[PDB]
RNA sequence: AUGUGGACCCGCCCCUUGGGGUGUGUCCAAAGGGCUUUGCCCGCUUCCGGAUGGGCCCGCGUCCCAUCAGCUAGUUGGUGGGGUAAUGGCCCACCAAGGCGACGACGGGUAGCCGGUCUGAGAGGAUGGCCGGCCACAGGGGCACUGAGACACGGGCCCCACUCCUACGGGAGGCAGCAGUUAGGAAUCUUCCGCAAUGGGCGCAAGCCUGACGGAGCGACGCCGCUUGGAGGAAGAAGCCCUUCGGGGUGUAAACUCCUGAACCCGGGACGAAACCCCCGACGAGGGGACUGACGGUACCGGGGUAAUAGCGCCGGCCAACUCCGUGCCAGCAGCCGCGGUAAUACGGAGGGCGCGAGCGUUACCCGGAUUCACUGGGCGUAAAGGGCGUGUAGGCGGCCUGGGGCGUCCCAUGUGAAAGACCACGGCUCAACCGUGGGGGAGCGUGGGAUACGCUCAGGCUAGACGGUGGGAGAGGGUGGUGGAAUUCCCGGAGUAGCGGUGAAAUGCGCAGAUACCGGGAGGAACGCCGAUGGCGAAGGCAGCCACCUGGUCCACCCGUGACGCUGAGGCGCGAAAGCGUGGGGAGCAAACCGGAUUAGAUACCCGGGUAGUCCACGCCCUAAACGAUGCGCGCUAGGUCUCUGGGUCUCCUGGGGGCCGAAGCUAACGCGUUAAGCGCGCCGCCUGGGGAGUACGGCCGCAAGGCUGAAACUCAAAGGAAUUGACGGGGGCCCGCACAAGCGGUGGAGC
RNA sequence: CCUACGGGCAGGCGCCGAGGGUAGGGCCCGUGACUGGGGCGAAGUCGUAACAAGGUAGCUGUACCGGAAGGUGCGGCUGGAUC
RNA sequence: AGCCGCAGUGAACAGGCUCUGGCGACUGUUUACCAAAAACACAGCUCUCUGCGAACUCGUAAGAGGAGGUAUAGGGAGCGA
RNA sequence: CGGUCCUAAGGUAGCGAAAUUCCUUGUCGGGUAAGUUCCGACCUGCACGAAAAGCGUAACGACCGGAGCGCUGUCUCGGCG
């Protein structure tokens, strides 16, 4: 059914970085790449290609991983810690310039869609404009 | 429950039942005893605990300790309300307070003496 | 009378809700008083503006109970009037039958609202007392008058109640104004001074009134500042404590010696006051002069000048501070946990110590901790908590692309958000408390402009969701009508004896009136052995011999059709094991109640023999449950291994839908869960908030009833609990030992000592 | 009565009207002989129902019965021993 | 919209109302001529007899009622929605 | 709760000073200024009790008891016609 596909997106890949793996797919959207597009930039993940899933177009995104640790459990550290929508369907939330996030003192980012575009916490205090925060990431 | 709910329900405020209603919210209540007996105390503990039923203004009659050791209350004393239970005592939740009315104060008291009532005694001569 | 002008009717013009203007008709005004008068001033009159203060209306915001669910006749709209400064159903006629409510109407309960205030990290929670804005009231009600304005605290009329005067022959009064009295209460003040200052009214102005106001008075009620002193002073007196009798403590503490010396004494003594007024200039400007202090001779200044109030709580743990004695579950402490039974750091006193200080405690109440109503910021397998299961209403939520709109949302700009308070820096009372000055701000809401990603909305298109087609599969899914065999029981016949039944052992019971056991015949009711499964079907309850008819759900292959038509779902509606109910049937077996036999101290039980309802069918109720996987529904995502049911395929295998087990990651308080999540996530509904009281009571709805749903409170307890751990125990299990039984021989228990 | 007289005032009747009266209802509070359970309180009386296979496995909805815990019937749950 | 009287169903013919117990469910029946009731009956419940030339009743009988009915029928009995 | 004697078995439910309760005008409560009756209770039921039914019941009644309002020659207490 999907009542919200942005959610899906996020944990479609909380999901898979958790066991660790190369790419993970998902339906293909003209919202849901200029989120990715922040990702790319930022750092936060590798890239994507609009793959194709049999005639259905979806979005192989791939992640990135720190460096094998050793002693017990050498499974690596996250480049993505921590991922979780913010404004839902069941509740959107909407801030202005002066009240934009803050992730982690500076060492996170945060996603929001504004009338300028897909922004980022920072973007849009330089821009100076203000939209539906959409997730937070770090 | 989702937001949705809480826009329907609202989160319910618990309000907080008073221990002492007798007093009718002020901090104290001016009454007149009627009983004054001793009464077997609950629980571990055993002795005869001195007590009084009183009847006081808002037409309210309950059951008030009287602290310390020996007491100067009769039939008709008047009295003063305190608050605060006792425990031992099951159903009285009020004490009296001492040097008031008809209640004096213990004779012969040199520790705490703000409460018990009793005044400043004299040192040497 | 005069009309600069104003008012209203009509036409006209512009604007455009009765705004401005025009024309025409009619209606409309006045006040004099004092003079250094013959000129000013103080006023009068109508108008158009200014300013200030309002009235009315509108959007949004504004508590508790749905155990208040339906409310309304001026009620809702209309027409036309009356009414007012004017809109209005405000009021009155008539017309129509409307208006309001789960977005909580109506009703009951509580409350004056805001600036602010208290707390809190925050968001919030609590609060509206002094000061300021608004509202309302002025003994309870009603009413109108006057007026610019009131339906008027110290104005009027009327009714009521209450009270007071009286030669009773009759009248009076309204403290929620300032003080004071009285009652109520745990409790809240002087029946003070002054109009000097500030403000107000009247006046040309002196001047006048001013319990507004400025002050003084009482109350540690609060915050703040201040004192009861400072230095020296012993190996450290006396006294009082402990003590192992050596000593330790109070303790520089005192004494004592010097030093200052708040209060008090004397003199001085205010800032707060300057104007109005008066003279000059014209009473304008300006300059000059003069007047007036309640607080009070008070603050403050000089000097003289005395060592001068200390109290309260605590010292078991939380929590800072330990000993002796007394006491002996007594007397007593106690916020919680708990202290006291002849050695008590927990009671009572003492010594000593900790903590504060004109205070220290107590009680009460608000926030905090409580993240314990969780927006920020929680839960529901077993701790409190998933509705018994579906269907579906409103509602919330919603898939990929593109365009219009730009509601939400976002930026900018502007208005408003007064002051006081708070916050920040600087000043003023010798500091501070207070106080002045100056500065910082939004949030919100109005207005203007802009942005369009997201939600929305309109439009178009799409197919991954959902539905439909075609062809097939498995199944105790359900309803109806039939029907088979086994067995029990009863009856009939034959044969046949002396007992059968039952139990731990028995008895009651049945049996010579011919029982049990055996054959044959017949009647009848319920239930369906092997297949059968650790299986299948259904939403749940639940469904099983076989047959037919009627009928639901569901799975697979094909990728054909529709084109977001979805998800969830408060109420509503429906289904809902057993027992139970009603009307009729039916009744073999079984079996509450009941009777008898046993056991037992008793045995209203467990066991045995009888046995009624019931168990069965129909129809109509009841609607509960350990209705359980104690796990709501849909979708997506995250290792696999093995067993089984059921499909499809090129049929070792792969692939779909189910049903179990072990398990990656992960979650979990643990037990455990884990592609059938209790994992990672979104949507929606239900429910939880300590245990007992209690699913009780009241009300309400439902029921023939039994009862069901909804569902509290007073009161009481300091816990109630979940999972797991070490133990102990078991009329639990396995293994094992001992003169522990058993096996055998002596005795004791009796007699005399 | 006064007129500035087709007037005003006094006076008269009427609507509404505080409230009083009569009648019948709703809600809530306090109270009541008697009655029901509930809580607490001491070493009271009676039995042993549950916790271990609690010596009849327990629990459960319903039904009947019994001095009391409880017993039994019907169906359900395992939150039940045991080789 | 008015007029008249103390008064207009102006004369006549027309319930007094409420609260609350007992008994009987109710309409009804009874001691003609002292009892109208809580007595009788009543729908309804239960027991019981009766297979049809029924049982039962009347008659010595014949005969008849039951009934030109047939167990959902008929007779007797108690209780009494 | 127990003991004992007896019986065919020893009165359950529900009512209960009652159309039944002698003692009796029981006792308490309510109505009244005052209540042998009335209503509501207790249970000590002389001598209720389950189809000669038990306990209730809306409606009904020229039945019987208790109370209040309205009204009166019933009465104070008669008088007049
Ligand atoms: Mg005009
Ligand atoms: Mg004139
Ligand atoms: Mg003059
Ligand atoms: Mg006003
Ligand atoms: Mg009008
Ligand atoms: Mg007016
Ligand atoms: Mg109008
Ligand atoms: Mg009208
Ligand atoms: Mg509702
Ligand atoms: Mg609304
Ligand atoms: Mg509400
Ligand atoms: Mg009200
Ligand atoms: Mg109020
Ligand atoms: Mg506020
Ligand atoms: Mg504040
Ligand atoms: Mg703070
Ligand atoms: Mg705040
Ligand atoms: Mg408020
Ligand atoms: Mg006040
Ligand atoms: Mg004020
Ligand atoms: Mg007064
Ligand atoms: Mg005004
Ligand atoms: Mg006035
Ligand atoms: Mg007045
Ligand atoms: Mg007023
Ligand atoms: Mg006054
Ligand atoms: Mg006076
Ligand atoms: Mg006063
Ligand atoms: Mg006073
Ligand atoms: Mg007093
Ligand atoms: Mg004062
Ligand atoms: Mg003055
Ligand atoms: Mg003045
Ligand atoms: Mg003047
Ligand atoms: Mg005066
Ligand atoms: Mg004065
Ligand atoms: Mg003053
Ligand atoms: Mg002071
Ligand atoms: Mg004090
Ligand atoms: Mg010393
Ligand atoms: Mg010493
Ligand atoms: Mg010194
Ligand atoms: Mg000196
Ligand atoms: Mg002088
Ligand atoms: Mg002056
Ligand atoms: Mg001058
Ligand atoms: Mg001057
Ligand atoms: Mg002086
Ligand atoms: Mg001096
Ligand atoms: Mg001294
Ligand atoms: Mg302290
Ligand atoms: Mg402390
Ligand atoms: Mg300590
Ligand atoms: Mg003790
Ligand atoms: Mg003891
Ligand atoms: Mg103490
Ligand atoms: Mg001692
Ligand atoms: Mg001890
Ligand atoms: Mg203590
Ligand atoms: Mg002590
Ligand atoms: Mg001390
Ligand atoms: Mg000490
Ligand atoms: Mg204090
Ligand atoms: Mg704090
Ligand atoms: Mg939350
Ligand atoms: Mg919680
Ligand atoms: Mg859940
Ligand atoms: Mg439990
Ligand atoms: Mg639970
Ligand atoms: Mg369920
Ligand atoms: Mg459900
Ligand atoms: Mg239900
Ligand atoms: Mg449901
Ligand atoms: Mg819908
Ligand atoms: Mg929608
Ligand atoms: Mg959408
Ligand atoms: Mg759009
Ligand atoms: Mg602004
Ligand atoms: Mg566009
Ligand atoms: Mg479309
Ligand atoms: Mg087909
Ligand atoms: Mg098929
Ligand atoms: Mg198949
Ligand atoms: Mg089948
Ligand atoms: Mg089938
Ligand atoms: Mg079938
Ligand atoms: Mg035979
Ligand atoms: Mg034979
Ligand atoms: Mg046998
Ligand atoms: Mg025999
Ligand atoms: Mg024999
Ligand atoms: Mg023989
Ligand atoms: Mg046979
Ligand atoms: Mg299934
Ligand atoms: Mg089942
Ligand atoms: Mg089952
Ligand atoms: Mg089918
Ligand atoms: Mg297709
Ligand atoms: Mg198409
Ligand atoms: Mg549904
Ligand atoms: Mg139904
Ligand atoms: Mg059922
Ligand atoms: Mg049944
Ligand atoms: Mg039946
Ligand atoms: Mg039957
Ligand atoms: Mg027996
Ligand atoms: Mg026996
Ligand atoms: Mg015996
Ligand atoms: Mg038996
Ligand atoms: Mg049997
Ligand atoms: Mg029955
Ligand atoms: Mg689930
Ligand atoms: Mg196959
Ligand atoms: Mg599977
Ligand atoms: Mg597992
Ligand atoms: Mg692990
Ligand atoms: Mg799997
Ligand atoms: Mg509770
Ligand atoms: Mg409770
Ligand atoms: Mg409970
Ligand atoms: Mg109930
Ligand atoms: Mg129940
Ligand atoms: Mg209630
Ligand atoms: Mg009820
Ligand atoms: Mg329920
Ligand atoms: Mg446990
Ligand atoms: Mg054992
Ligand atoms: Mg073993
Ligand atoms: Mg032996
Ligand atoms: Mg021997
Ligand atoms: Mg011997
Ligand atoms: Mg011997
Ligand atoms: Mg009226
Ligand atoms: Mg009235
Ligand atoms: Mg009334
Ligand atoms: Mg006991
Ligand atoms: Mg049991
Ligand atoms: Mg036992
Ligand atoms: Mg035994
Ligand atoms: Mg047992
Ligand atoms: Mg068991
Ligand atoms: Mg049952
Ligand atoms: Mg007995
Ligand atoms: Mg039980
Ligand atoms: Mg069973
Ligand atoms: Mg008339
Ligand atoms: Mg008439
Ligand atoms: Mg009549
Ligand atoms: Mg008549
Ligand atoms: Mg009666
Ligand atoms: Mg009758
Ligand atoms: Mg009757
Ligand atoms: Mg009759
Ligand atoms: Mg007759
Ligand atoms: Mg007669
Ligand atoms: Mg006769
Ligand atoms: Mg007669
Ligand atoms: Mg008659
Ligand atoms: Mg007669
Ligand atoms: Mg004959
Ligand atoms: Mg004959
Ligand atoms: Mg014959
Ligand atoms: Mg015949
Ligand atoms: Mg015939
Ligand atoms: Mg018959
Ligand atoms: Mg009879
Ligand atoms: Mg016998
Ligand atoms: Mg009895
Ligand atoms: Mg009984
Ligand atoms: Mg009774
Ligand atoms: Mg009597
Ligand atoms: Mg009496
Ligand atoms: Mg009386
Ligand atoms: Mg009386
Ligand atoms: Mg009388
Ligand atoms: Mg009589
Ligand atoms: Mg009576
Ligand atoms: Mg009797
Ligand atoms: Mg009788
Ligand atoms: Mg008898
Ligand atoms: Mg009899
Ligand atoms: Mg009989
Ligand atoms: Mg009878
Ligand atoms: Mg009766
Ligand atoms: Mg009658
Ligand atoms: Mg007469
Ligand atoms: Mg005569």
């Amino acid at each position: 059914m999907l009542t919200d596909p942005i959610a899906d997106m996020l944990t479609r890949i909380r999901n898979a970085t958790r066991v660790y793996k190369e790419s993970t797919d998902v339906p293909a959207s003209r919202f849901k790449e200029e989120i990715l597009r922040i990702l790319a930039r930022e750092g936060f993940i590798k890239g994507y290609e609009r793959v194709d899933v049999d005639g259905k177009p979806y979005l192989r995104v791939y992640l990135k991983y720190g460096p094998r640790r050793q002693g017990p459990d050498p499974r690596p550290e996250q480049v993505i810690h921590h991922i979780r929508r913010i404004s839902k369907p069941g509740r959107r939330v909407y801030v202005g310039v002066k009240e934009i996030p803050r992730v982690r003192r500076g060492l996170g980012i945060a996603i929001l869609s504004t009338s300028k575009g897909v922004l980022t916490d920072r973007e849009a205090r330089k821009l100076g404009v203000g939209g539906e925060l959409i997730c937070e990431v770090w | 429950p989702t937001i949705n709910q809480l826009v329907r329900k609202g989160r319910e405020k618990v309000r907080k039942k008073s221990k002492v209603p007798a007093l009718k919210g002020a901090p104290f209540r001016r009454g007149v005893c009627t009983v004054v007996r001793t009464v077997t105390p609950k629980k571990p503990n055993s002795a005869l605990r001195k007590v009084a039923k009183v009847r006081l203004t808002s037409g309210y009659e309950v059951t008030a300790y009287i602290p310390g050791e020996g007491h100067n209350l009769q039939e008709h004393s008047v009295v003063l309300i305190r608050g605060g239970r006792v425990k031992d005592l099951p159903g009285v939740r009020y004490h009296i307070v001492r040097g008031v009315y008809d209640a004096a104060g213990v004779k012969d008291r040199k520790k705490s003496r703000s409460k018990y009532g009793t005044k400043k005694p004299k040192e040497a001569a």
